[PDB]
């Protein structure tokens, strides 16, 4: 179940919406060149309307699966 | 009908330029047969582009064309490449000239033109009915062709080209084989020299030299030959007398070279054994030929150390022959050895010692023309590898001249490149692969490289380049052997110790001077000194008075002031006299007449100066004008020029450039990577202009070139090629663009720290030991000058007389003693004084008709005392200008003038007079243009638009807070005859930026001209903090340089399209910072000099009681009940501020800097919760007070120490003036959420209102687990004041995870504003910046949305953010987002959004201006610092826009009272007390909590 | 007494072709200090091990990208490649570099770096095996490796080259005293040096060889062409008429005599017996003052110097 990513390779924004949705143990290599597009995901900021929950990253609001 | 001559002047160009440019096209497609089926797709749009140009014509004869042929241009681009495929030679020339050198179809005559950058040694074609007889050099030597080419109409350019370049190799190779025979049938040399060309009787030379040599080596005998050889040399010295200009040149250089022969065998005669004679035949070159040779071009070999070289036989005309110093035969043996396995030859040492000259003379040996290359900072990978590739085909020598200027990058980078050529030429490849592209490779090509290390701002080589080159040490050249050989050659009758004696003298004076910088005496200034004496044998003859007073007129110039005396004492104890002196009447006569024609005065220091120039000038190209700032080098290079055209009778054009206010590319060319392109720069378009020629004004014309800036070497040093003998300028792209004879430089520039001595001992130098002009002589010039610019003659009378020199040098002597900021000398002072003078007197002669003469005496005096004091001592404190003011009254029964004094409409008056009461409201504290006026307001105000209606720039300095915006805004808003436009400079700030903000008010004219938009207003261009923007590495400014040039030139250089506009009525109006303030970087004199400076001080303790008494009745206006405590406020205010300013300095913290803008601040804020709040009691109006006091003061502080002594000092200020509980930062609480009005409030009642609040908003917006406490209570109470204000900024600076972002949302969701954070990450560029500022600022205007902008620190990724960031807060808009197109599209908008909302606003000033005031009022930024220690947030904080308009809020670190809050209300929701617990004995300190 | 401790307790040492044969690992980088390269070291031990290199120096965009098409292609089909200089190029080798080394059999890649340059990543480097590349300090070492490198005159010119060319190495090292500045003397001039050697050789058949030409043209053309000041130039000419005097009798060194060759001889017996009279040469300890013919003042205050800061170094490190 687990995905790796890293922030040197393009399409990581595709990649990480895509795992978040799917709710998949994400990794990413190379923490020395932060990407700031995650901030809302290091903050841990929920918005919470019913049973579901929203982030958004970068541009659009995805949804958190939970696990 | 000026306007339509210039409109039909363009017109007529462009029509001239799209003709050409139709003609080529119809040359390479149109007319041409076999040529459009290549490219189907481009035929067809040259077939569009023909009708096009059919029906303009028709039209014509009964703009989108010329942009069409652009556009079709880069289908060419492929063309021309496989054109220079054909012919090698065509890399040396640009598109424009390949397209005319293809479009020639039969006319044949463009070639001769463009040959000479081809080929490099010829100038021109002979041309016999349609047929190729001769071909004539540089120097105006025709070769004969052996056979003539035939010619025809349909044959193309390069076929017949190619035949011809071979027919010229074949050609002097004729010549050269009958003139070996003619002289070994026995023939003198006297008669060969007239028949043959100069390479021919060379080699010949040569060949008949070694041949004897090995013949007498064979004996061993030579005094015969030595005989022979000194017979020989004095006959071609004989006949050198009476032979033409031609054959002069011809029979000099073969001089050279039998005086190299006669060197070589005298070396040979005194040797002792066979042994030694054979090495020193071995160590010098031997010019062989085979004899078995069936191919004629590879006949003639040359030998030395062993190894052999082949012949190429290419035409070199009369170049300058070297003088065979042993030196030069070491470096040719060198040059052998790396050229004997395909190596590159390299040379290294100090400038000036022969490196280039000996790779051309290895050439010119080779019968080889050596191209050479200057390299250049611009040069990238593409460039270079084009370059060498350009050289592969072609086959010739590349020398690559100053190999050090090429980036380190760029030197890694071609390293395979040149280990490719290496390797191609070693291994004997055809074909090598460069920029992904097979090309032939010529095996004739090799490359040289003559680097120049141990200068600062060049690379150094890589190990990998540097095992590629062989190189060759040049320390020293031998100035002896040269100057000997060359005073031979002239026909001095003394040589040997002429030379001696020289090179002696050259040697004393320089180790006998001064060691500054600009003294080098080595073999550059040597060729000049002989150079400067070969046209002075017809007036002083062959001798010594003929080289001294070539000395003298060379090295002169360019000494100091006791360095002249070392120098004529050294001339006068080495040579025996000094000649009769030049008579120099008539150029004298002419310098006279130009002076007196400009108004100048002919002292003794300025005319010798101006003879030096010309005498220098006379024979040196380029020349560096040096000296004082504001000496006389402009007046003095103007009026030379003018007596030089005068005198000569030719017509002159100057050309100012300034270097530093344009970058490289845009001064020498760029080249565009989406097209691989050239595109011209200024001086390179200057340069091409000259050499074309199209209307032929030039042809005996000179042309002046002024480079007047600092000498940055990487500026100046890429002209190299141009400077020295090559005479020749090396683009990028190949282009080759030769200098003209009548083409000088100039250069203009007051320190020579910066410059490198390769381009100093390039260039004549003229120094300027002291000012060119007296003092009184410039008053009159400078009276004279006003004059001129305009009963009168009375009038001009009465003050020429009035300005006595015996009471104005003691003046001027005594004006030193004061302390100046911005220090400027006196003498560049009297421009301000001369033009204030002569604008009061021509203001009031219209009053001057209906007065007494000693009246009208006595008030021109008092102005004249009026200007002499705000121009010598404008720039002082008070103290200082009320001592200067006492002394010049002392120093003129004239009448007296006062620390006061003025006239008014004509009658003495005072100030005390002109101050008016004040109808202050309560309402108008908010307005930023409301100025309460006193005497030194209204004497500042005065003097300032005095000043600025005299056309003068005015540079207002004081410390921040000294009120010079204040005094200039509420000078200029009660006038209708300017306009102020907003600029602020920051650390990075360019002239774009400056052009930007002028584009939306001035409107472009041809006439070009920089009008402004109106016709009856002026416009003034406020320039704000003048200091900011930063030196480079060179100690340069681009800003104030620009602003330099735009004061005294009036005017500038547009950089895309090359075109001088000029200015009309902008005045230019700055304001800065004295240079001690930590930030501020020193600005150079040659831009104060144009300037006026004045000193704005700090208020008075009781003046600033006074104007802030009148503010606090202004507020109290509202509550009459407390009408009697306006005074003890403002005392109260005044001391506090006062005590906040001495106690908390800079060296406690960085922005710890207060200023009245502090005070004025608590005015507004007690303003705003008076008028939002209840009735107030006096205890109520105190706290209020000390609240607003609070948080404008003591918001910026750290420490709790200063919050402790901030608290104490509250508490002793309101017991002396005011004589209520407590008043600590945690007991004020002021906040207007719990009810309607701005009144106090509890603590427990706000916290549960919060509270629920933040519930709301936690389950509105987003979840997060936050406590609140007191602290965080403060912190929000007083964000939200912050944002509650109309333009109201704040910098949040505190630690991370403190909560900031949170707050401030959740402040903005309380206040209903709109929280737009920008989206800044990696690989984010400026772009996206500007598209997110401009979606706000939209958002905020158009859709009148209230705006909360959060930018985090890390939300700055590059400097020109914070400069973005810093031009939103100063203006209200950003100039650089609305321009051109989408200005026209947001004037749209704006227009439809004004209809909608039903305001009848038309004019484009009322649109913008309402713009601008929904903008403030609804835009609110809030900042985040997380580490006040970097160097960005450092650079934040101490930006001049974000510290002046932001409210400092120091979060800090948490204390411990806010920890114990949170981990108490934090762990109270979980059971802990299940255990026994007894109380420890600890002490009251060591415990934290309750 | 440094040396006694390498030469008594270590038996063996390892040069890069030693290192390139017995590493696991397809990556190899090799450091130098500046004014000093080690490419032709690559270029000899490919062209030892049958293969061909691919040299590809950086810090141009077509250059990054002709390396990244080759380093592909080489990972696909074998085949040796080379980087020049990497630092020029960081921003590449932080990115695609370091991700293609985290992330065939006869492939190997060298990338030549600087010491004194800037700071490369260090995840990248660990990952890497490290090789630096210095000049062998010792004199009979120098003679030795130049002669493994490599008529019967052509040999004994090329030995006594050999023995000029590790000499004046030696002799460039001592920086007050030997010479005024830092010169270095790499191969090309050797090889230089060499080719015309053969030249006169080849040129001169009657066997009068011209020693003066020989020493004029080395002392000036080919090892002076680097010389600046006039006492370098003077003290290389006099090497070079100490060594190449051209007499039967050569002591160049106080216990090593080169006899000249024979009429009667060929290549392979000249060969084997110049090996011969090198082989019993045995270095003294005083072989840097008395070989190079130099005070003693100097050599020793040299040596003094170095011996004082090894051991301040070692002691400081052993006390941990
Ligand atoms: N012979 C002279 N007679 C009268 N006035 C003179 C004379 N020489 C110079 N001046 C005055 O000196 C002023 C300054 O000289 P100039 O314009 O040549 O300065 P500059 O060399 O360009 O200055 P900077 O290098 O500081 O920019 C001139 O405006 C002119 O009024
Ligand atoms: N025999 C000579 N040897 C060297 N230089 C000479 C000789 N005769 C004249 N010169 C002068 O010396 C100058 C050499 O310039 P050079 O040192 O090649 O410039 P750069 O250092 O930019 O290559 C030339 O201006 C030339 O006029
Ligand atoms: N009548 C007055 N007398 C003295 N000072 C005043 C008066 N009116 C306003 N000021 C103060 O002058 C300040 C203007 O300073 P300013 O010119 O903006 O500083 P800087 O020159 O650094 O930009 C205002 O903050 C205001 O407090
Ligand atoms: N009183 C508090 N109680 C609990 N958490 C707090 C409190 N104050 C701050 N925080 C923490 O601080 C974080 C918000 O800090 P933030 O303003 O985003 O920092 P920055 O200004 O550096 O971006 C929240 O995640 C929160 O957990
Ligand atoms: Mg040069």
């Amino acid at each position: 179940k687990t995905v790796l990513l890293s922030f040197l390779e393009e399409g990581f924004v595709k990649r990480l919406e895509n795992a978040v949705r799917f709710g998949s143990v994400v990794i990413i290599q190379d923490g020395e060149f932060f990407d700031p597009i995650i901030s809302r995901l290091i903050s841990r900021e929920f918005n919470h309307a019913g049973n579901r929950v929203t982030v958004e990253i970068g541009d659009h609001e995805v949804d958190v699966s939970g696990d | 009908l000026e306007s339509k001559l210039t409109k039909l002047s363009e017109i007529q160009v462009n029509w001239v330029e799209v003709q050409f440019y139709w003609l080529d096209l119809y040359g390479i497609l149109g007319e041409n047969l076999d040529i459009q089926n290549f490219l189907p797709l481009e035929t067809s749009k040259f077939k569009s582009l023909t009708s096009e140009y059919k029906m303009i014509t028709t039209r014509a004869f009964q703009k989108l064309t010329i942009d069409s042929l652009k556009m079709i241009k880069s289908s060419l681009s492929t063309f021309l490449e496989r054109q220079r495929r054909q012919f090698p030679r065509f890399y040396f020339l640009g598109n424009d000239d390949l397209l005319k050198i293809i479009g020639s179809g039969k006319h044949h005559d463009q070639v001769s033109k463009f040959m000479k950058k081809m080929f490099g040694s010829i100038e021109s074609i002979i041309f016999f009915e349609d047929s190729i007889t001769g071909v004539r050099s540089v120097e105006g030597e025709v070769l004969n062709l052996n056979e003539k080419i035939e010619l025809k109409d349909s044959i193309q350019a390069q076929e017949w080209l190619n035949i011809l370049d071979t027919e010229i190799k074949l050609s002097v190779f004729t010549q050269f084989r009958d003139c070996l025979g003619q002289l070994k049938d026995g023939t003198d040399i006297e008669v060969v020299v007239s028949k043959y060309i100069f390479q021919a009787i060379l080699l010949s030379a040569q060949v008949m030299w070694t041949e004897l040599v090995e013949k007498c080596l064979q004996t061993n005998e030579f005094s015969k030959y030595w005989k022979e050889v000194d017979m020989k040399i004095k006959g071609l010295l004989d006949k050198l007398n009476k032979s033409s200009d031609n054959v002069k040149k011809k029979i000099e250089a073969l001089l050279v070279e039998y005086l190299h022969f006669n060197n070589v065998i005298g070396q040979l005669k005194n040797c002792s054994t066979k042994e030694e004679a054979r090495l020193l035949w071995a160590k010098v070159q031997k010019f062989y030929q085979k004899n078995d040779t069936l191919d004629d071009l590879n006949s003639v070999f040359i030998s030395q150390s062993g190894y052999l070289l082949q012949y190429k036989f290419e035409y070199i005309g009369i170049p300058e022959r070297l003088i065979y110093t042993p030196l030069l035969l070491v470096g040719f043996a060198t040059l052998t050895d790396s050229l004997h396995q395909k190596y590159g030859g390299c040379f290294f040492g100090p400038a000036g010692t022969g490196k280039t000259e000996t790779v051309k003379a290895f050439g010119q040996n080779l019968g080889r023309v050596v191209v050479v290359f200057n390299c250049d900072d611009s040069f990238d990978y593409q460039v270079l590898s084009r370059l060498l590739v350009g050289i592969t085909q072609i086959g010739a020598w590349g020398c690559f001249d100053e190999f050090n200027r090429l980036d380190e990058k760029v030197l890694s980078a071609v390293s395979a490149n040149i280990q490719q050529i290496q390797n191609g030429l070693q291994v004997g490849k055809s074909h090598i692969t460069l920029l992904e592209e097979e090309t032939p490779l010529s095996p004739h090509t090799a490359v040289f490289i003559t680097l120049n290390p141990g200068y600062n701002g060049r690379s150094e080589l890589p190990e990998n380049l540097k095992k590629s080159f062989r190189e060759f040490s040049m320390k020293s050249p031998q100035s002896g052997t040269i100057a000997e050989m060359i005073l031979q050659i002239m026909g001095f009758e003394d040589s040997k110790s002429l030379a001696s004696k020289i090179v002696h003298f050259l040697e004393l004076l320089s180790s006998k001077c001064s060691s500054m910088n600009h003294y080098h005496f080595g073999l550059r200034t040597l060729k000049g000194v002989l150079r400067n004496c070969s046209p002075l044998v017809s007036e002083f003859g062959e001798g010594e008075k003929t080289v001294v007073e070539s000395l003298k007129r060379v090295i002169l110039p360019s000494l100091g002031d006791t360095d002249e005396l070392v120098f004529k004492d050294e001339l006068s104890k080495i040579f025996d006299s000094a000649g009769t002196p030049l008579n120099s009447k008539a150029i004298v006569q002419c310098l006279k007449d130009a002076g007196q024609r400009s108004g100048f005065s002919m002292s003794e220091e300025f005319l010798k100066k101006c003879m030096q120039f010309y005498y220098m000038q006379k024979t040196q190209q380029a020349l560096i004008l040096v000296g004082k700032a504001g000496c006389g080098k402009t007046a003095t290079w103007k009026t030379v020029i003018d007596a030089m055209a005068i005198f000569d009778g030719h017509a002159n054009v100057v050309y100012v450039i300034d270097t530093k206010v344009l970058t490289k590319e845009s001064l020498y060319g760029s080249m565009l990577k989406a097209t691989l392109e050239w595109r011209d720069g200024l001086f390179t378009s200057i340069l091409r202009r000259v050499n074309d020629d199209i209307t032929g004004t030039f042809k005996n014309s000179r042309i002046w070139v002024v480079f007047d800036s600092d000498l940055d070497p990487e500026y100046v040093e890429a002209m190299n090629s141009v400077l020295d003998d090559n005479k020749i300028l090396t683009l990028p792209n190949g282009e080759r663009l030769p200098i003209p004879p009548n083409f000088r430089i100039l250069f203009e520039t007051d320190n020579l720290d910066h410059t490198t001595p390769a381009t100093i001992t390039r260039c004549g130098l003229l120094w300027f030991s002291t000012d060119v002009c007296s003092i009184s002589s410039k008053i009159d010039h400078l009276l004279n000058k006003s004059y001129e610019a305009l009963e009168l003659d009375k009038l001009k009378d009465l003050i020429s007389d009035s300005f006595d020199m015996a009471s104005l040098t003691n003046i001027f002597t005594c004006s030193n003693d004061l302390v100046h900021i911005l220090g400027v000398r006196t003498f560049n002072k009297l421009e301000t004084a001369v033009q204030l003078a002569v604008h009061l007197i021509s203001s009031y002669r219209q009053w001057f008709q209906n007065l007494d003469d000693k009246s009208l005496k006595d008030v021109i005096t008092l102005l004249i005392k009026r200007s002499l004091l705000y121009a010598l001592a404008g720039d002082s404190t008070g103290e200082s200008q009320r001592a200067f003011i006492q002394t010049i009254n002392t120093y003129f029964d004239s009448q007296e003038l006062s620390d006061y004094s003025t006239i008014v409409i004509l009658s003495f008056s005072s100030f005390c007079s002109e101050i008016p009461s004040v109808s202050l409201e309560a309402h108008e504290v908010m307005r930023p243009d409301i100025v309460i006026p006193t005497i030194d307001t209204i004497k500042h105000e005065k003097i300032f638009y005095d000043l600025l209606n005299s056309k003068r720039g005015i540079i207002l300095c004081g410390p921040p807070g000294s009120g010079k915006t204040m005094i200039m805004n509420n000078a200029l808003r009660n006038s209708s005859l300017y306009d102020v436009v907003g600029i602020n400079f920051s650390k990075d700030t360019t002239t774009e930026h400056i052009l930007s903000a002028l584009h939306r008010h001035t409107n472009y004219v041809t006439t070009l001209t920089l009008l402004p938009k109106s016709d009856i207003k002026n416009l003034v261009l406020f320039c704000d903090e003048i200091n900011l923007p930063k030196l480079d590495k060179y100690g340069s400014q681009n800003v104030v340089l620009f602003l330099r040039q735009l004061m005294e030139k009036q005017g500038f250089w547009k950089t895309p399209e090359n075109k001088w506009v000029t200015i009309e009525r902008i005045h230019i109006v700055g304001a800065c910072n004295p240079p001690t303030d930590p930030g501020r970087i020193p600005m150079s004199e040659r831009f104060t000099r144009h300037a006026a400076i004045l000193y704005l001080g700090y208020p008075s303790g009781k003046s600033l009681s006074q104007i802030y008494e009148i503010y606090y009745k202004a507020i109290f206006k509202l509550v009459p009940e407390f009408r009697s405590y306006t005074e003890p406020f403002a005392r109260a205010s005044v001391h506090l501020y006062n005590e906040c300013k001495a106690r908390y300095s800079t060296g406690l913290q960085s922005h710890y800097l207060f200023s009245p803008r502090e005070l004025t601040r608590l005015v507004r804020g007690v303003y705003t919760a008076i008028n939002t709040g209840p009735r107030q009691t006096l205890r109520s109006l105190i706290r209020l007070w000390a609240y607003e006091a609070w948080r404008i003061f003591a918001d910026r502080l750290v420490g709790v120490k200063e919050k402790n002594s901030f608290e104490q000092l509250l508490y002793e200020t309101v017991d002396k003036y005011l004589p209520l509980g407590n008043i600590s930062s945690t007991s004020l609480l002021f906040s207007g959420l719990l009810s309607l009005d701005f009144k106090e409030v509890n603590k427990t009642d706000l916290v549960n209102f919060i509270e629920e609040r933040f519930k709301t908003f936690c389950d509105e917006e987003l979840e997060v687990p936050m406590v609140i406490h007191e602290s965080m209570v403060d912190h929000i109470l007083r964000i939200d004041r912050a944002l509650k204000q109309v333009q109201g900024h704040m910098m949040l600076i505190g630690a991370s995870r403190t909560g900031k972002t949170i707050l401030t949302r959740f402040v903005a969701w309380l206040n209903g504003l709109k929280i737009v954070q920008p989206k800044i990450h990696r690989h984010s560029n400026l772009s996206d910046f500007d598209m997110i500022l401009k979606k706000a600022i939209s958002d905020c205007s158009l859709k009148e949305s209230r705006t909360c902008l959060i930018i985090d620190e890390s939300n700055i990724l590059e400097t020109a953010f914070l400069e973005r960031m810093n031009t939103l807060l100063a203006n209200a808009d950003i100039p650089d987002l609305f321009q051109g197109e989408e200005y026209d599209k947001l004037l749209n908008n704006l227009r439809n959004k004004t209809r909608s909302l039903g305001l009848l606003l038309d004019t484009e000033q009322e649109l913008y201006d309402w713009f601008v005031g929904e903008i403030a009022k609804n835009l609110h930024v809030v900042f985040t610092i997380c580490d006040p220690t970097n160097n960005k947030s450092s650079a934040m904080i101490s930006s001049p826009a974000l510290f002046n308009r932001c409210i400092i809020n120091w979060m800090g670190d948490w204390d411990t009272k806010t920890m114990s809050q949170v981990a108490n209300n934090m762990v109270d929701v979980v059971p802990m007390e299940f255990t026994d617990f007894i109380v420890p004995e600890v002490n009251k300190e060591l415990v934290f909590t309750e | 007494a440094l040396n006694w401790f390498k030469n008594e307790f270590f038996v063996d040492e390892w040069n890069i072709a030693d290192v390139v044969a017995n590493s696991e690992n397809n990556y190899f980088t090799m450091a130098s200090e500046r004014d000093v390269d080690g490419t032709f070291k690559l270029i000899e031990l490919a062209k030892a091990s049958k293969e061909s290199l691919k040299i590809i120096p950086l810090g141009s965009i077509e250059n990054l990208n002709y390396a990244q098409e080759e380093i592909s292609k080489s990972k696909i089909e074998g085949g040796w490649i080379l980087l020049q200089n990497i630092q020029m190029s960081l921003s590449w080798v932080k990115t695609y570099l370091h991700k293609h080394v985290e992330e065939h059999e006869k492939f190997k890649m060298f990338m030549t770096c600087h010491l004194t340059g800037d700071k490369l990543p260090a995840p990248l480097l660990q990952r890497t095996d490290r090789v630096v590349y210095e000049d062998i300090p010792g004199i009979l070492d120098t003679v030795k490796d130049l002669w493994g490198s490599q008529g019967v005159w052509s040999v004994y010119c090329t030995f006594l080259l050999s023995w000029f060319h590790a000499l004046i190495t030696a002799r460039t090292r001592l920086v007050p005293h030997g010479f005024s500045k830092k010169y270095y003397f790499n191969d090309c001039d050797f090889q230089f040096a060499s080719v015309y050697l053969e030249n006169v050789l080849a040129t001169n058949s009657t066997n009068n060889i011209p020693w003066a030409q020989v020493r004029d043209h080395i002392a000036t053309i080919v090892y002076g062409g680097k010389i600046d000041e006039e006492k370098d130039l003077e003290v290389v000419a006099k090497l070079c008429a100490h060594v190449f005097c051209g007499s039967d009798n050569l002591q160049i060194v106080p216990g090593v005599r080169i006899p000249q060759p024979l009429l009667q001889q060929s290549e392979e017996e000249e060969r084997a017996r110049l090996t011969a009279i090198l082989s019993n040469t045995i270095e003294p300890a005083d072989s840097l003052s008395s070989w190079l013919q130099l005070p003693r003042e100097s050599i020793l205050d040299y040596e003094r110097l170095q011996a004082k800061e090894v051991a301040s170094s070692t002691e400081q490190l052993l006390q941990e």
